[PDB]
């Protein structure tokens, strides 16, 4: 299902695929914050607001209507504030994809994997005519894409 | 040298530390007479903080046993090392409890608590400087939990800023001795929170499968279960009973090991120790509320306790705040978020 | 090997589970009925605990028995949810029900379905319903005369009845005591306010309420005063002491004067919230929490009074009664939460122990029932028969409607649906009459707990039922004769008879229902 | 009817649960007639580990005896009601409650009902209650007529060259702690016993006797003038609440910083020290500390080089006793330490017994708090000792309470049942049968004395009954000749309040018995 | 030593290479104004360093 | 309430499984007739061995 | 029953795009309440929650209710995992700790300025924030369940938030993001409490209490309402019914017993059994 609370229905959709996590920053290495004033407390929760924030609106100025985060067991891919931000700018969001249908997913719809955010440009996206979640009658609920200018082979 | 005084409540609790200190003493060359036949004296720079030496060369335990029915401290005395005790520590009544929290906590455990905080009070003249508690009980009987709730409370009055540790047994997750199991132990554990340094959670039919499954060969009764029990304490104790390449009383673990106040409950292993803090203790929490909501909606069983001078808020209090600390539990995976409820209605348009 | 297709369930089918199920619901019925009447005798019952429970109420009687039988179970559970809608007459509805399916089988057998009986039934209860509101009478509310003689009448029955005129005075006023008006028009008469403390000891003749509460602590430091005349009282819901935080906090010193420093800035935050409180000039302290010595250090030099470690409950009925609110942080504090209603502090010594009492309020909205008495048995009787006398009173004040007791509501419904019953045609008037007859078992009931002849009573009393204007005749439940209820004063609130009615004909279309029972299936 | 639904359940129907009651009731009474009055017979109680206990108070005797009855669970409870308010009158509690069920079911037998027997027993008691409100004798309660009630309370339970010994002890101990208004408060009495010097040595000290000493081998045993310093401030090494650690840079650093760790209660002992010296100028005088909370080694050997004598770990309620005795100031902070907080002591010293150690503070100018210190040779002489007098504490407590004193020795009692006797007449129907009853009931009081003299109880009954007959004086039983006595003038004095609660209790309780209809067992065996 | 734990943090090299050298010395002084007082026989109740 | 009645049974036969599976089915897709499905399943299966058991 | 269940169902027809209409049941809440006869089961125009005020010193009554929903607990503020504090000045230690309290409280009033009255809470609430509710005069809700709060945001015209960060660095709460209610009262049904919120402006909801002798009979009760609900859903959005009692049996058994005669195979014998077993 689609983690966006309110968003079932994108025609003209603009798709991208995403292999990094919009949460709070951390290194490979190990990592601490040391706060010994009154005022780095505050500091600590604007720093990190700014810092999804700049994140979002990255995303947002390519066009992407819908985003596909993979999935991630080490670190949080998508945080409750990230995905407020997502909401506020009417992007539907779709996580937890599996590692291994990557290769199906970018063969069908014309995707090319981000790692980055500094690769994300406008010429990594999919077009789809038609993204959207259906309900069948009890059995749950399901995701189409279909209409793709550059379809592959599937 | 920062004497520990030991307490202990209950039948469960007296058996535990009958084989605890019957485990001790052999380490320090101690006795069943209380006299000394070691042969290293590295037994001897540390044995003031669990013995108190009497004129004559006896050692004596640093102990106060505890119950309010009088069948315990008969075997007790009749047992094995059960002779080192001081004849004066034995604290009885003459009813006992009946597996009710409420009979514990106000009537029969107010005439009585009395003499234990009378007691106490002799055992820690005789100390340069006491560092701290030591208490064993269990979460599912009426005079382990209510009464020994109440105690550590009034310990906690009395003595602002000693520390405090507990060995509490648990109830078992698919086997309930008690029909009111989930009562007692839902009404403790709201008092265990605020009013302990750290708890050590131990659970029944966990380590009641390792003597089947590892041991190769047993049909047993409680006993060796409590003996296992006995070597875990001992294993935690050693640091400060011995000294070593690194030494460190319980608060000098509890530092290392304890970041946050509230969340101070550990679950331990044994390889022949571990103590660890293993966020799978929100899953033993999770399952007693579920319990004590599928019974408290019913009412059932509750008149036992409101005659005896509880309201019926209390269990509201006490269920409302052990749904925060399991939220509080939650809070620190961001794994289990993903198990929310399944969606079920049809209602996903605009907005 | 073993084909199988359910896994030992055990099924049942057939006219044997109507005549089981009609049967195990008589069998309740059977276990209550001589305790109904001024003339009941006392049940004593043995707890899995060792206590005793020596009591005359139904509710406690049903509530301490174990049974396997579903129909038992649909029987107490009927009980218990008539105990907490009204609060009285969990008694007449287990036996009104068991008669009401007694006399369903005789239709049964004749096969004739049981959707017949059900329709006959759900008919019968409306009339019943309409005849009640019919024979109705209006009380004054403002006359204290007439609501001590119902809740008098409501108290006959139980044991407490020998100092009823005490009792009945009590309960009236507790009620008086709590019903309250806020923002908005809600009113309520919540009894979460009305708290009852039992002492052994004394005599029963000094059971009172008090204006104001009680409660059993003491004062934490003995120079404290133990009298106060007309304090002044704030209430924390905090405690008065130095604690952790919870951002993960450590310190790291390197010099040598750091240490004591630390060391004294505890004190000196110690002192600044005693201040904030002083600030206020009070004279009692009462907190939730624990209070440091050194706070009391400070409130002493400050000649203030402290209390520890009171309950939420308690706290919630002291802050109701004297007019103050709860306070967290003394920073935020103000004159307005401060409580100036009370009109005396005192502690005293009840049998080697202490206890303290805030008494002489101008207008509280709260109250506590002191009870002494001879052990904690009668004591707790004395507490069931109050909560019964209490719950009328509540009903009464939030519905002013008065029936005639002793049986003749029962006969006057009878009567008017034996003689609407005639204007039908069809089987269902078969089943529709039986109903009626059905309601006669209580008086018959009361008669044979009297000792009386009820063969003859029970005709002489329906046939002067027939007259035109006998609605308020009824049994004397003490001596044996018929008497009209006028004169002898047993009315009961409307409510009461209503719920009964509706539980036990519902109960009774209920477990006509059932055809077949399917048992050990793992959940 | 219950044995359909539940197979297993245990059930007494009418006429079976009125037998289970009355007989249980008899069996009580027939073993705890044998303590009534000086004369009774001592019985003794051996446990299961071990442990001997003598004793003849009703109450102990009740909650000692290997006993499984729900009734007598009953009866156990109201008499450890009656025991808590009043701490008197528990044997003749159970004997009267026996004896008003037996007398019930004799005309139980005969087919009448109970409810008669019950409004019998009420009128009976509310004329009972009227005799007993204009028997009684008002008196200004001098100290002889406290001796005279203290003895006749403590006879009871001990031999009398022990009684002799222990009623002016309880006597002067209440008298000592009272004040002309704010009823008697107990608790200001402390009870202490040592094992050695065989009882006759029982005495009241004017000051306090504390079961623990000096901690320093350096410090004065003996001081003749002191001055008293109560406190609960710690002198103990303390820590930061929150989390702290020391981080050095060489060896003479960490010097400095565990110099540095302890000037917080060196201040504390500065302070003391210096008030001291500012006080007790010259070496004449003396100075203890008195704390409640625990002193360090290093602590305890400053306070010694300056001649010092301190004790840690006092109980809490003697901060409140020694203000009251010793006249100072308990102190939580030493911020504003004066002279004024201190009181004085005339004699400070100290007391080895075997492995323990205890100190006696005496001469102060007016105490309100004192000490009953009791002497024995055994465990069980000095228990026994211990509740005579808790009894005759509360007797004599009861009797400054009350303005009045009733006469002893079962003249009450029969005045009563001579009242009652004519007042049947005038009640109508049955329920005369039931005042009946409560007549006899009341006699069993004498009878069973004269029972435990070796007399006859019915010709010395009809002695007694035929005074008070021709001459109204209050006449009751000579437990050495038989004849009848006055009981004022020998000096035979009961409480009051004891009375008149014993006759509700009693009544109420009994007409509650006499109204159960059947026995149930049948909700779950255990509560697992 | 310390009551409250304590720990020796060093920064430098210097520091490493000397701390050993005044523990030392400092434990030298101490001894020998011990014996400065003319005490010739030591009775200890705990344990003694090498 | 066919499926309630279905879903409480304990069941093993798969034959009697694929039925209960069928009331629940029927509850999911619609939500009224979980009792006349079960009912017409069952006969037509007995009507059509009647004549798997002749050579059809 | 029917005509309640009809005014239910027509009360939660939701606008579509309007190609088609659609009726959204189970967004209709039923309640179970033992005690008065089951002729005294009341339908509520609005919504009704299972929870209780959160002190006793709250009102337990609003006139006109101004509504915020929200998607966080409201207690004292921790730092994350990865911050921790370390202390060499003494001095500075302080500050910090009132910090910690103070932050939250920072928050609480910038709701409470905007004229909100009640305040919905999935999260908990400390005592020590209670006090402000209690002091402004305001009802406080918490550990109100997810399901709940959209519905009833969505009812009232409510937003829900999960933090009030906006599209810039700060935190705000503004007006527009409130909802509103005609009333809002905390009722007592048969010893225990319920909450009612009473003609919702933005759109119509409904909710059903239950009333019966027992639990049992409340949930069989549940269990048939269920059936009803449904069955009027499907005859609303297809507009066809048909015949009951048997007329479709015994009308398609007659049908196809006289279709078969056309197959004339081995077919024939499987298509009459098919009709027989109609
Ligand atoms: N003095 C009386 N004479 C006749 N009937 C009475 C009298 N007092 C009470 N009753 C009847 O007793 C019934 C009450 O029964 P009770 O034993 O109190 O239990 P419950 O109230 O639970 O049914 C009432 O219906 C009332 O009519
Ligand atoms: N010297 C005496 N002569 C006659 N009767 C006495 C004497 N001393 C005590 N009694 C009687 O003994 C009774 C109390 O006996 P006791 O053994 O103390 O039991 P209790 O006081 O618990 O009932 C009193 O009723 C009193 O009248
Ligand atoms: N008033 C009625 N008259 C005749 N038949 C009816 C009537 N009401 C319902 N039915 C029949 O009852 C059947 C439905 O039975 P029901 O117990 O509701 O189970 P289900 O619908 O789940 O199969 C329908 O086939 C219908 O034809
Ligand atoms: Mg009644
Ligand atoms: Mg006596
Ligand atoms: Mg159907």
């Amino acid at each position: 299902k689609v983690s966006n609370s309110g968003i079932t229905r994108v025609e003209k959709a603009k798709i991208g695929l995403i292999q990094f996590c919009l949460s709070a920053p951390k290194t490979d290495m190990d990592n601490q914050i040391v706060v010994s004033d009154y005022a780095q407390m505050d500091r600590v929760l604007r720093e990190e607001r700014a810092y999804i924030l700049n994140l979002v609106k990255q995303i947002k100025k390519t066009g992407c209507n819908v985003l596909l985060i993979q999935k991630s067991i080490l670190r949080d891919a998508l945080s409750d504030l990230a995905l407020h931000f997502l909401n506020k700018m009417k992007i539907m969001v779709i996580k937890d994809i599996e590692r291994e249908d990557i290769e199906f997913i970018c063969k069908t719809i014309g995707t090319k994997p981000v790692a980055h955010i500094d690769q994300f440009t406008a010429d990594m996206l999919g077009s789809a005519e038609l993204a959207e979640e259906v309900n069948l009658n009890g059995s749950g609920k399901l995701l189409k894409i279909t209409g793709c200018a550059s379809p592959g082979k599937t | 040298m920062r004497e520990i005084v030991h307490i202990q409540a209950g039948q469960c609790g007296n058996q535990i530390g009958a084989k605890f200190w019957e485990v001790i003493s052999d380490e320090h060359g101690i006795d069943p007479t209380g006299t000394y036949h070691g042969d290293s004296d590295l037994q001897l720079d540390r044995i003031s903080v669990y013995y108190n030496e009497a004129t004559g060369g006896k050692y004596v335990p640093r102990a106060i046993l505890v119950d309010l029915e009088p069948g315990t401290m008969d075997s007790v005395r009749s047992g094995p090392f059960g002779q080192i005790f001081r004849p004066d520590n034995f604290v009885f009544g003459q009813s006992g409890a009946g597996n009710n929290w409420a009979k514990g906590h106000y009537t029969e455990g107010a005439e009585l608590v009395d003499s234990v905080l009378d007691v106490v009070r002799k055992e820690a003249e005789s100390c340069d400087c006491l560092q701290g508690f030591q208490l064993t009980h269990s979460l599912g009987g009426g005079t382990g939990s209510g009464m020994g709730t109440l105690l550590i409370s009034k310990i906690r009055e009395e003595y602002p800023d000693r520390i405090m540790n507990t060995f509490s047994v648990v109830p078992s997750p698919k086997v309930s001795d008690t029909v009111v199991e989930p009562y007692n132990a839902t009404l403790s554990v709201h008092q265990l929170v605020e009013n302990t340094d750290e708890t050590y959670c131990i659970d029944n039919e966990a380590l009641y499968d390792i003597c089947f499954r590892t041991l190769k060969l047993t049909t047993p009764t409680y006993g060796d279960l409590n003996h296992l029990v006995s070597a875990t304490m001992s294993g935690v104790t050693t640091c400060l009973r011995f000294p070593g390449q690194l030494n460190a009383d319980l608060r000098k673990l509890a530092v290392n090991m304890v970041p946050f106040p509230r969340l101070h409950f550990f679950m331990p292993g044994f390889a022949p120790t571990f103590i660890g803090n293993s966020t799978a203790i929100q899953e033993l929490f999770k399952r007693i509320s579920e319990q004590f909501t599928a019974m408290f909606r019913r009412k059932a069983f509750l008149h036992w306790y409101t005659g005896e001078g509880m309201d019926e808020m209390e269990f509201t209090e006490a269920e409302s705040n052990m749904n925060d600390l399991v939220s509080e539990y939650q809070q620190y995976q961001d794994a289990t978020a993903e198990e929310e409820e399944d969606f079920g209605e049809e209602a996903e348009e605009e907005a | 090997p073993v084909l199988v297709l359910s896994q030992n369930t055990k099924r049942e089918s057939g006219r044997k589970v109507q005549s089981g199920n009609i049967n195990a619901a008589k069998t309740i019925a059977d276990i209550i009925r001589t305790c109904l009447g001024p003339k009941s005798m006392m049940k004593m019952l043995l707890d899995p605990m060792g206590g005793i429970v020596m009591t005359n109420d139904g509710n406690a009687i049903l509530r301490e028995i174990q049974v396997q039988h579903p129909a038992a179970k649909s029987m107490i559970e009927i009980s218990r949810t008539q105990d907490e809608e009204v609060g009285d007459g969990t008694t007449s509805v287990i036996i009104l029900a068991g008669e009401m399916l007694s006399v369903a089988e005789h239709f049964l057998e004749q096969q004739m379905h049981p959707t017949v009986v059900i329709s006959a039934y759900r008919k019968a209860l409306d009339d019943m319903i309409s005849t009640l509101k019919k024979i109705s009478i209006p009380v004054d509310i403002s006359d204290s005369d007439m609501m001590l003689n119902i809740i008098n009448s409501s108290i006959t029955t139980k044991a407490i009845s020998r100092w009823s005129s005490l009792a009945c005075n009590i309960a009236l006023d507790a009620v008086k005591m709590v019903q309250f008006e806020e923002n908005g028009r809600k009113e309520i008469d919540i009894k979460k306010y009305a708290r009852v403390e039992k002492i052994p000891g004394g005599i029963i003749e000094d059971s009172c309420v008090l204006r104001g509460v009680m409660i059993n602590k003491d004062v934490t430091h003995p120079r404290m005063r133990r009298y106060i005349k007309n304090p002044r009282i704030v209430l924390l819901d905090s405690s008065l002491e130095y604690k952790k935080g919870e951002s993960q906090t450590d310190i790291e010193i390197t010099r040598e004067e750091d240490f004591t420093r630390i060391l004294q800035m505890e004190e000196e935050y110690i002192q600044q919230l005693c201040e904030d409180i002083i600030q206020l000039k009070p004279d009692v302290v009462i907190t939730e929490k624990g209070i440091s010595d050194l706070a009391q250090h400070y409130l002493m030099r400050a000649n203030i009074t402290a209390i520890r470690r009171v309950r939420k409950t308690d706290n919630n009925r002291i802050a109701r009664a004297c007019g103050a609110r709860i306070v967290s942080r003394p920073e935020e504090l103000r004159e307005d939460d401060v409580g100036t209603g009370a009109g005396l502090l005192e502690i005293k010594k009840i049998g080697d122990e202490y206890f303290t009492f805030i008494t002489d309020c101008k207008d509280p909205k709260a109250c506590t029932i002191l009870l002494r008495g001879a052990s904690k048995e009668i004591l707790s009787e004395v507490e069931r028969n109050l909560q019964d006398a209490m719950q009328v009173c509540r009903n009464v004040l939030l519905d002013p409607q008065l029936v005639p007791g002793g049986g003749a509501s029962e006969m006057a419904v009878a009567h008017a649906l034996t003689e609407k019953s005639k204007a039908m045609t069809g089987v269902e008037q078969w089943p529709y009459r039986a109903v009626a007859q059905a309601l006669e078992v209580i008086p018959r009931t009361l008669i044979q707990n009297c000792g009386a002849s009820t063969i003859r009573l029970l005709t002489s009393l329906r046939a002067k039922h027939t007259q035109e204007n006998c609605e308020t005749w009824g049994v004397n439940g003490e001596t044996g004769t018929l008497v009209d209820m006028k004169e002898l004063g047993i009315w009961e609130p409307l409510a009461v008879k209503l719920q009964t009615y509706k539980t036990a004909v519902e109960t009774a279309v209920l477990l006509l229902r059932i055809d077949d029972i399917v048992s050990g299936h793992k959940k | 009817a219950v044995k359909t639904l539940n197979p297993k359940a245990e059930v007494a129907r009418a006429q079976a649960a009125l037998a289970v009651n009355i007989s249980a009731a008899r069996g009580l009474q027939d073993v705890l007639r044998t303590n009534l009055g000086p004369k009774g017979t001592m019985k003794m109680l051996v446990s299961g580990a071990g442990d001997i206990k003598l004793t003849k108070d009703g109450n102990v005797l009740l909650h000692e005896m290997q006993i499984q009855h729900p009734t007598a669970s009953l009866i156990a409870k109201v008499a450890t009601a009656q025991d808590d308010i009043t701490g008197d009158g528990t044997t003749s509690n159970v004997l009267i409650i026996g004896e008003l069920l037996k007398q019930a079911d004799l005309y139980i037998s005969e087919g009448l009902h109970p409810r008669i027997i019950t409004e019998g027993f009420e009128a009976a008691k509310e004329k009972a209650l009227q005799f007993l409100e204009e028997v009684k004798v008002s008196r200004e309660m001098d100290r002889e007529t406290l001796i005279d009630v203290a003895r006749t309370s403590l006879r009871t339970k001990v031999h009398a060259e022990l009684a002799d010994v222990l009623t002016e002890a309880v006597v002067d101990s209440i008298l000592a702690i009272k004040k002309q208004d704010e009823p008697i408060d107990l608790f200001m009495i402390e009870i202490m016993e040592m094992k050695h010097k065989s009882e006759t040595d029982t005495s009241l000290i004017r000051g306090l006797v504390l079961d623990h000493g000096a901690r320093h081998p350096d410090m004065k045993k003996r001081v003749e003038d002191a001055y008293i310093l109560t406190c609960n401030v710690s002198l103990e090494y303390e820590k930061t609440e929150v989390n702290s650690g020391f981080f050095y840079k060489s060896a003479e650093e960490r010097e400095k910083l565990v110099k540095a760790e302890r000037k917080f209660i060196e201040d504390r002992v500065k302070k003391i020290i210096e008030l001291k010296r500012k006080v007790c100028g010259d070496s004449d005088k003396g100075f203890v500390v008195i704390n409640q909370k625990g002193i360090d080694p290093f602590s305890l050997d400053a306070l010694s080089k300056e001649g010092i004598v301190a004790l840690r770990r006092a109980k809490r309620r003697n901060m409140e006793r020694l203000t009251l005795a010793c006249g100072g100031v308990a102190l939580n902070s030493f911020d504003d330490l004066s002279p004024d907080c201190l009181g004085h002591a005339g004699l400070v010293y100290e007391y080895t017994l075997g492995e323990e150690k205890f100190t006696f503070i005496e001469k102060c100018n007016n105490p309100r708090s004192v000490t009953l210190l009791i002497k024995g040779p055994n465990k069980h002489t000095l228990t026994q000792i211990k509740d005579a007098v808790r009894d005759g504490l509360r007797a004599v407590k009861n009797a400054i309470d009350d303005g009045c004193v009733v006469p002893g020795a079962g003249a009450v009692e029969v005045a009563m049942a001579e009242a009652l006797i004519k007042h049947k007449p005038s009640v109508k129907g049955r329920a005369q049968l039931g005042v009946q009853a409560f007549a006899d009931a009341l006699l069993i009081i004498p009878k069973v004395l004269a029972q435990n003299s070796g007399f006859d109880l019915q010709e010395t009954l009809v002695k007694i009954q035929a005074e008070h007959s021709e001459s109204g004086q209050l006449v009751g039983v000579d437990l050495n000749t038989g004849e009848p006595m006055v009981a004022a003038e020998v000096g035979v004095w009961d409480n009051y309040c004891v009375k008149k609660q014993l006759l509700h209790s009693c009544t109420v309780i009994a007409t509650n018995i006499l109204l159960v209809d059947e026995i149930m067992r049948a909700g779950m065996s255990f509560l697992k | 030593i310390t009551e409250t734990k304590g720990t020796v943090l060093i920064k430098t090299a210097e520091e490493l290479m000397n701390f050993s050298k005044g523990e030392e010395n400092l434990m030298d002084a101490q001894v020998k104004a011990i014996a400065d007082t003319g005490a010739n026989v030591v009775v200890t109740g705990g344990k003694v360093a090498d | 309430d066919g499926a309630t009645i279905l879903k409480l049974l304990e069941v093993e036969h798969p034959a009697a499984k694929v039925l209960c599976e069928l009331a629940d089915l029927q509850d999911k897709e619609v939500g009224d007739g979980t009792t006349s499905v079960v009912i017409i399943a069952a006969e037509l299966l007995k009507n059509a061995d009647e004549l798997v058991k002749q050579k059809i | 029953f029917a005509n309640m269940v009809v005014d239910a169902v027509l009360a939660i027809k939701y606008t579509d795009i309007r190609g088609q209409p659609r009726y959204p049941v189970n967004s209709v809440n039923i309640l179970k309440a033992h005690g008065r006869s089951q002729m005294e089961s009341m339908l509520i125009s609005g919504y009704a929650l299972n929870c209780v005020v959160g002190s006793q010193g709250m009102p337990k009554r609003i006139v006109n209710a101004k509504i915020a929903c929200l998607d966080f607990s409201l207690q004292k503020t921790k730092m994350k995992l990865g911050v921790q504090v370390v202390i060499t000045d003494p001095e500075k230690l302080d500050q910090i700790r009132q910090r910690e309290s103070d932050i939250t409280k920072e928050r609480i009033q910038k709701i409470l300025a905007t004229g909100a009255n009640v305040i919905l809470t999935t999260g908990g609430i400390d005592d020590m924030c209670l006090k402000y509710f209690v002091e402004a005069g305001a009802m406080a809700v918490r550990r109100v369940l997810k399901r709940d709060l959209k519905r009833i945001a969505k009812a009232s015209g409510a937003t829900i938030l999960s933090t009030l960060a906006n599209l810039e660095g700060e935190e705000t709460f503004e007006a527009a993001m409130l909802g509103q209610a005609e009333e809002v009262v905390q009722e007592r049904i048969c010893d225990d409490e319920l909450i009612l919120i009473k003609n919702t402006k933005a759109r119509t909801s409904a909710s059903i209490i239950l009333r019966g002798a027992n639990d049992f009979m409340c949930d069989e009760m549940e269990r048939s309402l269920h059936d009803a609900l449904c069955v009027v859903k499907r005859v609303l959005e297809s507009k066809s019914v048909v015949p009951g009692g048997g007329a479709v049996e015994a009308a398609l058994s007659i049908y196809l017993e006289n279709y078969a005669t056309s197959m004339g195979s081995r077919e024939q014998l499987a298509i009459a059994e098919f009709a027989r077993s109609l």
